[PDB]
């Protein structure tokens, strides 16, 4: 990337998101998942920033659509904490991690993550999103008591 | 068409010369007919493995049957014995004192927990009763199973439950009558009460048992804090007066 | 998944399981990384067939997991399974890791190679030689020369000196790199001698560079002999120019030591 | 999409009922425990109470021969160490911010 | 700015849950009238 | 084939230098004040 990815990394992430949206709308995500895994594998070697988060979030969402384990991949990747997410992918990553932890017979750890997710959300006009996350938060807090 | 299995399919194979047949079927497996027949053979092998108590073979057969049944391709929609195998696998993984994967495997079933399939209603009800202290329903339902024998796992659950009830009675009691243990633990008067008390030592006879508890170890000592609290105050001072 | 099928005692079943793992590793690397112990145990058996294939599969799994040392070691153990060195990006990453490991191993013994240095793997040396030959065939002489200069190896650099590039230009580039980029004097003297051999073997005997070589490493006897030979060649102009160039850039001790070597 | 995570909660209801009735009373018959929790069976009440005691939910003891449950009363939490920790946490937080 | 998160879908005196716990029907009638009927 | 090796080695070093150039300026400003 003399000038190929240094200016199109955000464009590449947006294109991947749009392709995933189209596939979820009127296609199948199996091939999209394979392509995303291949692209992520190609990344995380030349650089490990701004590209290892949106792809990982899309992969986690694709696995969440089905009923896979969804926890082996997340517990081995060291790029889940890129430390530079612009407060955008952190909310989705925390929501996915909290959902997995609550569905995995663990309740103590997920509270901090899901509170961070709710408190990292956009403040103005985010409607559908804080509904489900806050609903799950009150359900799991009832589980705690 | 290269079946070689229509000979002793309906006829039982009580640990007879049939392992070679399974090996030959596996070699032959090495156009969904070849997969439908292989899945049926694997299901039959899994069903027959319970009567032999082959833990590794049962695990491998259960994994193969789950993989075959989880396919979303255009195949046979359902079978008449799949739910029985799923229930048997659930009972097996419950008998191993494993609960994480236990709960992960239920979510694969969309809504059949309470709608239909009493084959799944019985194990989930058993788990719900076992999670809290309600134990009478467990042994009551242990003599009531609509699916099949399931006797390979209910005995393990009975042993574990009896052991944990023995563990629990040891606490919070300093007096109890001898016949009360025979009432609580379902062995009535088989002479097993004295040997069982030999296993869990107990102290006295005269139709009575006693236990002793201290629990004052943590209190009445301030020396144990004296170091960790000093470390904590040192940490406060260290992160209070350093230039960052 | 299908890894449980490896529990069987049939070697054909083991081969089928290895093939299935090598075919489906690229999509379920995370789930199979945690069960590499069984594959390692199977590959560790000397009498077991297709041990190299299992070792290569384990190397691929380790590389996809993100570990470099374990994957490199397993790939080196595999041997001929990593013949391809042009197509696979994983092969490129393994080649980069192997080059770095070889350079580090050479640098560790670079201070004293004869100081009971541990035996370096011959497979790594062969792979490095193959990569160097591939680079040389692509007419990339400068990159190979630079890689060989910093690799603590002189045969590779010496063999790449004579190429399509002009001998004078290559010699000048090597001299500039040695005099500007190199730091340690122990290797600097060896490099100076290696370039002095080529300088003396040139078609046109250029004492202008011999003077610089003998000033970088104090060899007054060699300088005196070169001056005597230049005088014996009936070329008074070249000898006078060499003497005038050497006087202005030498030390008083050097002149005092070459006077005795020349006049007596 | 939360039914699978909503059916595993009745145990918490039983736990909170036991905790509340332990806080309220000090010497209570087990039949009243069963009636006020409507467990539909007094025999399971003793098992539930024992299971609650074993994990440290309550500090009471029950007499099988008699029937009633004698709660253990011990209060003086300011002499306990725990407020120190309950302050250490917030102090560290306020030092980090 | 913002994301809109497409791919998903004192004002009251003091807030305490005791106030909403009540399911009875006014102490005057449901309790005082109900048990003050001369049952005794 | 060596060119890809060299470029992959160069990129991370460039990133690290770009990262450190900011802390340098912060320290200089404090010292000047």
């Amino acid at each position: 990337s003399t000038q190929n990815r240094r200016a199109l990394d955000l464009v590449a992430a947006k294109c991947y998101y749009y392709h995933a949206r189209v596939y979820e709308f009127l296609d199948k995500l199996d091939v999209v998942r394979s392509f995303l895994h291949a692209r992520l594998r190609t990344a995380t070697l030349r650089h490990d920033a701004d590209g290892q988060a949106t792809l990982l979030n899309l992969l986690l969402r694709n696995y969440l659509h089905y009923s896979l384990y969804d926890q082996a991949e997340k517990l081995v990747s060291k790029s889940v904490f890129p430390e530079q997410a612009n407060n955008n992918e952190w909310a989705r990553y925390l929501y996915y991690t909290g959902r997995i932890k609550a569905i995995q017979l663990e309740y103590s750890e997920a509270r901090r993550t899901m509170t961070n997710a709710l408190r990292k959300a956009p403040q103005h006009t985010a409607v559908g999103f804080k509904q489900t996350v806050h609903k799950l938060l009150i359900v799991v807090e009832l589980l705690l008591g | 068409m290269y079946e070689q299995l229509k000979g002793e399919w309906n006829r039982k194979s009580p640990n007879l010369s049939k392992c070679g047949e399974e090996l030959g079927r596996l070699k032959l497996v090495l156009t969904k007919q070849q997969l439908i027949l292989a899945r049926d053979i694997l299901e039959i092998g899994a069903q027959w493995s319970i009567l032999r108590k082959d833990i590794p073979s049962f695990e491998r057969y259960m994994a193969q049957l789950k993989c075959y049944y989880f396919d979303y391709k255009e195949q046979l929609p359902e079978s008449a014995y799949m739910h029985q195998l799923l229930g048997l696998n659930l009972l097996f993984l419950l008998s191993q004192n494993r609960v994480a994967e236990f709960h992960t495997e239920l979510e694969r079933l969309p809504a059949k927990d309470i709608q239909t399939n009493v084959y799944i209603k019985h194990p989930v009800s058993l788990e719900q009763y076992l999670m809290e202290g309600s134990y009478n329903k467990v042994f009551l339902a242990k003599g009531n199973i609509p699916a099949e024998s399931y006797t390979f796992f209910i005995d393990i659950l009975l042993d574990t439950i009896r052991d944990e009830i023995a563990g629990c009675i040891e606490k919070a009691y300093e007096k109890i009558l001898f016949t009360e243990a025979t009432r609580i633990l379902f062995f009535n008067t088989p002479k097993k009460m004295t040997d069982y008390a030999k296993k869990r030592g107990w102290v006295l006879g005269p139709n009575n048992y006693y236990s002793f508890a201290s629990q004052q170890q943590k209190p009445e000592d301030t020396t144990i804090p004296s170091t960790e609290l000093a470390k904590q105050v040192i940490e406060y001072a260290r992160q209070l007066e350093m230039i960052v | 998944g299908i890894i449980s099928l490896l529990d069987e005692d049939e070697p054909q079943l083991k081969e089928f399981a290895l093939h299935k793992l090598n075919a489906v590793v690229n999509d379920f690397w995370a789930e199979i990384s945690e069960s590499v112990d069984k594959i390692e145990v199977l590959y560790e058996d000397e009498g077991f067939r297709s041990r190299q294939f299992a070792a290569l599969v384990a190397s691929k799994v380790f590389y996809h997991l993100g570990a470099f040392e374990e994957s490199l070691n397993y790939a080196l153990g595999a041997g001929d399974l990593f013949n391809v060195n042009d197509n696979s990006e994983y092969v490129e990453t393994i080649i980069a890791k192997c080059i770095d490991h070889y350079t580090k191993q050479c640098v560790e013994n670079a201070d004293l190679p004869e100081g009971e240095k541990k035996p370096i793997d011959q497979r790594l040396e062969g792979i490095v030689n193959k990569m160097f030959q591939r680079c040389l065939d692509d007419h990339k002489y400068k990159q190979a020369i630079g890689i060989a200069l910093e690799t603590r190896r002189l045969d590779v650099f010496e063999k790449t000196i004579l190429e399509s590039n002009d001998v004078p230009g290559m010699l000048a580039y090597s001299l500039k790199l040695c005099m500007s980029l190199m730091q340690n004097k122990q290797f600097r003297n060896k490099v100076l001698r290696v370039l002095v051999k080529i300088y003396m073997n040139l078609e046109k005997p250029d004492f202008i560079n011999v003077c610089q070589c003998l000033i970088f490493l104090d060899d007054p006897q060699a300088v005196s002999d070169i001056l005597e030979k230049l005088v014996k060649e009936d070329n008074l102009l070249m000898a006078y120019q060499i003497c005038f160039d050497l006087y202005e850039s030498a030390s008083q001790q050097f002149l005092s030591s070459v006077i005795q070597n020349l006049r007596t | 999409g939360t039914y699978t995570l909503i059916i595993r909660l009745r145990h918490n209801v039983i736990k909170t009922g036991v905790r509340m009735i332990s806080l309220s009373y000090s010497r209570i018959s087990l039949a009243d425990i069963a009636q006020k929790l409507q467990l539909d069976s007094p025999e399971d009440a003793e098992f539930i109470v024992a299971k609650a005691i074993r994990d440290g939910v309550i500090e009471a003891s029950i007499n099988h021969e008699k029937g009633y449950v004698q709660s253990k009363e011990m209060i003086d939490i300011y002499s306990t160490r725990e407020p120190q920790l309950a302050f250490h946490q917030r102090i560290s937080f306020c030092l980090d911010i | 700015m913002s994301e809109k998160k497409q791919p998903v879908d004192e004002d009251n005196w003091d807030d305490d849950n005791v106030e909403d716990d009540f399911s009875n029907q006014l102490r005057a009638e449901l309790e005082k009238h109900g048990y003050k009927m001369e049952t005794s | 084939g060596l060119r890809q090796y060299y470029l992959s080695k160069i990129e991370e070093l460039q990133l690290i230098v770009n990262d450190k150039s900011q802390n340098l300026r912060r320290l200089q400003a404090q010292r000047n004040e």
